């Protein structure tokens, strides 16, 4: 790509010079080119990849949302914005779901890394599904389920109950199950078993751990209040 | 540096 | 809903 | 052009649109096609327009400041991707004066938009100056110099001393003598003078008129007591 001719490690640097700028497109794209390099990515250079197509799909998912209130209270200038947006952010949730497959998923080299991966795949697809319709909806829905439940599968194997990247999962997992799936009960008992599964054990954990467990404990609590 | 127009 | 924030 | 085959309308339209959704490259490239379809811009027209294209150098400047102080602070990255925040910065600029200098400044027209685009022409050459050295830099003071000196002989003629544009531009002037031009002796007199003549005659205005005029007189306030 337009990075092939840049170093691993100058890619990465831009990455993070690009973060202090708050320049979320190009951190983006220079993590697009270190993934390209096809070598696994360490945990803080998985964290950068997140961190910037996150800023980046997040800012077109809240414009589509503006443009999408303003259409549904409605010539077709409204409608074709809309799209235009849509046409965007479904290009970049098509990149970062390429990454995923070619080849971040299955050559990550622990269970941890693999899980977030998995992770990451369902996200994105869920996004896509916030914004697809009919048939394409459907099997986007069924690749999101796929790709959490497979992420699911290997942290119950290989990741204690308490394990951020474990809950986080959950987490996301469940709100796949409310919001998109209209599968509420789904939704609440997976949230549900996470949380008293995490809670078994939070007394083992040490001070910092303790913190990050029960952050992530009590985003699913606010989930299960509003749906419960 | 010193403030232009906000707009 | 919300998702997790990062 | 990606926008030739759009009505007019339905650019500006799409301008307003991507406002709400903070979609401001959006919202410049909107404006931009609107001004190629060759007619005057309206009063909101021209604002549509400056704030899209302010929102976008506007990042680009925070962003290129950023990445200065890292290099002046400090391989050849940092420099590099600065190096690219100010090439892109500087043909946003280009593209702005050749707006400015193509379709809307004309020796005709009423004060208010020979004023308002002469005062923009200044502006993005002041951005320029910004990240320019040398000689280079001496010539670019110098057109930025010379756009505002047209618009303040304009609108000294053709404006009342309170009115907005007219404030405007001597807030932004004074800001160039200070920041650019190596001369705070005559930014701290126009901003003294400004705002003294001003307040004479806020006596005619109703109370909109005052509150416009008074808010950009606030702004002169806050640069000399800044300043002095
Ligand atoms: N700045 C220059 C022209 C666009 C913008 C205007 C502005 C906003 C806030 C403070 C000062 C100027 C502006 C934007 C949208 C609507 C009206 C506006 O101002 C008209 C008066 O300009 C001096
Ligand atoms: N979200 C997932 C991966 C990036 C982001 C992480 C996060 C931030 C805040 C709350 C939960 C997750 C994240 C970003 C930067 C550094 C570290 C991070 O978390 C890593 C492990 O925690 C889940
Ligand atoms: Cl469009
Ligand atoms: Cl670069
Ligand atoms: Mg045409
Ligand atoms: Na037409
Ligand atoms: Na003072």
């Amino acid at each position: 790509g337009a990075m092939g001719s840049m170093e691993r490690a100058s890619l990465i640097q831009k990455a993070k010079l690009a973060e202090q700028a708050e320049r979320y497109e190009d951190m983006a794209a220079f993590m697009k080119g270190a993934v390209e390099k096809g070598e696994e990515l360490s945990c803080e250079e998985r964290n950068l990849l997140s961190v910037a197509y996150k800023n980046v799909v997040g800012g077109q998912r809240a414009a589509w949302r503006v443009l999408s209130s303003i259409e549904q209270k409605s010539g077709p200038e409204v409608r074709e914005y809309r799209e235009k947006v849509e046409t965007e952010l479904q290009g970049v949730c098509d990149t970062v779901l390429g990454l995923l497959d070619s080849h971040l998923i299955k050559e990550a080299g622990d269970a941890e890394s693999r899980v977030f991966y998995l992770k990451m795949k369902g996200d994105y697809y869920r996004y896509l599904a916030e914004v697809a319709t009919g048939d394409d909806k459907k099997r986007i829905i069924d690749s999101a389920r796929s790709a959490y439940q497979e992420a699911m599968d290997i942290s119950k194997k290989e990741m204690p109950p308490t394990n951020p990247i474990r809950l986080g999962l959950a987490l996301n997992f469940s709100v796949f199950h409310y919001e998109i799936a209209n599968s509420p009960e789904e939704a609440i008992s997976l949230a549900k078993t996470t949380f008293d599964e995490a809670m078994a054990d939070l007394h083992t954990l040490s001070e910092d751990s303790y913190k990050d467990s029960t952050l992530i404990m009590q985003l699913l609590r606010d989930n299960l209040t509003l749906w419960t | 540096r010193t403030p232009s127009l906000p707009g | 809903t919300p998702s997790l924030p990062g």
